[PDB]
């Protein structure tokens, strides 16, 4: 079955287990398998496995990680990716001193939109957008990855899981436990991270819930019902150069991507147009 | 708002449109099953919902189990003394892709009464896999209702509730339910609701939506009136039973109209 891969090196671990970079043997396809150890006598296939692969199976843009193969066993399941060289996290912090081009930035902000554009426009939601679940290739490109907190939602959209995305990313409706969320969290996440490729330090880095709640209202303004309407009626509510580098046209479609309001928050459909990406180019990265 | 996916909310219709048809069980397939029937199939349906209010699943759940199912026999054989087991094995799938808080595997084996290990339950958990190659996100009668629902003004909680009722009741008769998509039992189902409670239409701005006059969806209604009509004499009472109470406002025990 994998009789044909040969593995090179360990990569990372998820949600499943361990994730290696292997080469196919006899066509020389470098590839990265997610090895998912199958409960047999227990609680079977997990879910997250059932949602990342039937989304992905869907899911063939550009930008979205491609799955290429699903090999099963009686005991492990492997899935199949294309390689890509590395995470935007370690691309950040490999350039916390030289810094990130600003049309580089451009072009990765720009194909992160194409890609979860995509998935918006199939009813999937992503909930885990952070650095480290986007993969960058060495010819310029970037893809959303990790679809195992994913979600297929219907319109319009009911009560999800609570516990999505990472701390750091997490939408206030989703902190302050909105009872419904949509694709405007994905957005959030997205405004978090073009912050991050432009300061190379995540925006809003809490320690707690509560920090991390008074760590967005400091820097985008403490939420009022003039700019929120409803914030004060959300359940756990209670009583600039935030990016120097980085151009008019840049500021703006931030502020729209960290909108309080997630009905005033810019569809990624619509930030697809923003004046930003007017010149936008496909650079390579340098690594 | 947001939760209305305004920006989306017509890729998504086309898209779960395209998908109900590659997501579609073969209409004949159950003369081709030598050992199971359309009646056996009903058996196992309305043991499905019974099982989805014992554990409160959503709806949902119960819809995407069907569609496992359907296309599950669509391709095997299977032996009546197994039905079950695939049954069983789709709505824990089912719960798996749609629930927050899915029922273990062991509440799965408690429920076939152990006629079945859980050796075998999470083994056909397995093969219902590898036959549908994972596909599992099917578009349901009920993701066109949701939306369908959205052209009300003002809103109707009888209307919505007594669409599904209909909806449910198609799920357990292959004959003649499984010649007709989602979407359009989902549009039979939503007409047929309105007038019963309100006198109303299937309205236009869900005909520029959907391509579907009252005319193309003639044939369905007619199925599917009967159904209804006939309703308290099926051999299967589950989802009367369940929609006799105040969660669904008890549209069951409605009159339906005369035509
Ligand atoms: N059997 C295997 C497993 C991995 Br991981 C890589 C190659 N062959
Ligand atoms: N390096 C990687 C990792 C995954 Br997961 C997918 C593609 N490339
Ligand atoms: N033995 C059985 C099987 C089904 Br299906 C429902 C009830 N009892």
């Amino acid at each position: 079955s994998m009789e044909n891969f040969q593995k090179v090196e360990k990569i990372g671990e998820g949600t499943y287990g361990v994730v290696y970079k292997a080469r196919n043997k006899l066509t020389g396809e470098v590839v990265a398998l997610k090895k998912i150890r199958l409960d047999t006598e227990t609680e079977g296939v997990p879910s997250t496995a059932i949602r990342e692969i039937s989304l992905l199976k869907e899911l063939n843009h550009p930008n979205i990680v491609k799955l290429l193969d699903v090999i099963h066993t009686e005991n492990k399941l492997y899935l199949v990716f294309e390689f890509l060289h590395q995470d935007l996290k370690k691309f950040m912090d490999a350039s916390a001193l030289t810094g990130i081009p600003l049309p580089l930035i451009k072009s990765y902000l720009f194909q992160l939109l194409q890609g979860l554009a995509f998935c918006h426009s199939h009813r999937v939601l992503h909930r885990d957008l952070k650095p480290q679940n986007l993969l960058i290739n060495t010819e310029g490109a970037i893809k959303l990855a990790d679809f195992g907190l994913a979600r297929a939602f219907g319109v319009p959209v009911r009560t999800y899981t609570h516990e999505v995305v990472t701390l750091w990313y997490r939408a206030p409706e989703i902190l302050l436990g909105c009872k419904y969320y949509s694709t405007a969290v994905d957005i959030w996440s997205l405004g978090c991270i073009f912050a991050e490729m432009v300061t190379r330090r995540a925006l809003f880095p809490g320690d707690s819930e509560i920090d991390q709640l008074f760590r967005i209202f400091r820097t985008l303004g403490t939420p009022d019902e003039v700019v929120w309407p409803g914030v004060t009626s959300m359940p756990d509510y209670k009583p600039s150069k935030v990016v120097p580098p980085l151009d008019e046209d840049g500021r703006s479609l931030l502020s729209q991507m960290l909108h309080y309001d997630p009905n005033k928050r810019i569809s990624a459909k619509a930030a697809l147009a923003h004046p930003f990406f007017q010149d936008v180019t496909k650079p390579v990265p340098h690594l | 708002g947001v939760n209305e996916v305004p920006d989306y909310h017509e890729d998504i219709h086309t898209y779960l449109r395209e998908m109900e048809v590659k997501c579609k069980p073969k209409v004949g397939y159950m003369k081709k099953q030598p050992d199971i029937t359309n009646s056996m199939r009903a058996i196992l349906v309305d043991w499905l919902v019974e099982v989805g209010e014992e554990y409160k699943l959503q709806n949902e759940t119960l819809h995407l189990a069907v569609n496992y199912i359907d296309r599950f026999l669509s391709s095997m054989s299977v032996l009546r003394g197994k039905l079950q087991l695939v049954g069983t094995a789709a709505m824990l799938l089912a719960s798996k892709f749609e629930e927050i808080y899915p029922p273990e595997v062991a509440e799965f084996v408690y429920i076939t009464d152990d006629t079945y290990t859980k050796k075998q339950v999470l083994r056909m958990e397995h093969l219902v896999l590898k036959v549908l190659a994972f596909d599992l996100a099917a578009p349901t009668i009920n993701q066109f209702l949701t939306q369908y629902f959205l052209h009300q003004q003002p809103a109707n909680c009888k209307v919505e509730s007594l669409a599904m009722f209909l909806g449910e009741l198609s799920l357990i008769d292959a004959d003649p339910y499984l010649k007709y998509l989602p979407s359009v039992i989902a549009a039979a189902a939503f007409h047929l609701a309105l007038y019963t409670v309100t006198g109303q239409s299937w309205p236009e701005s869900l005909v520029q939506k959907t391509g579907y006059t009252l005319e193309t969806l003639k044939p369905c209604l007619l199925d599917l009136h009967q159904t209804y009509l006939r309703a308290p004499q099926h051999a299967q009472q589950s989802i009367r039973e369940k929609y006799k109470n105040s969660k669904y406002h008890g549209v069951s025990l409605l009159n339906p109209p005369e035509t």
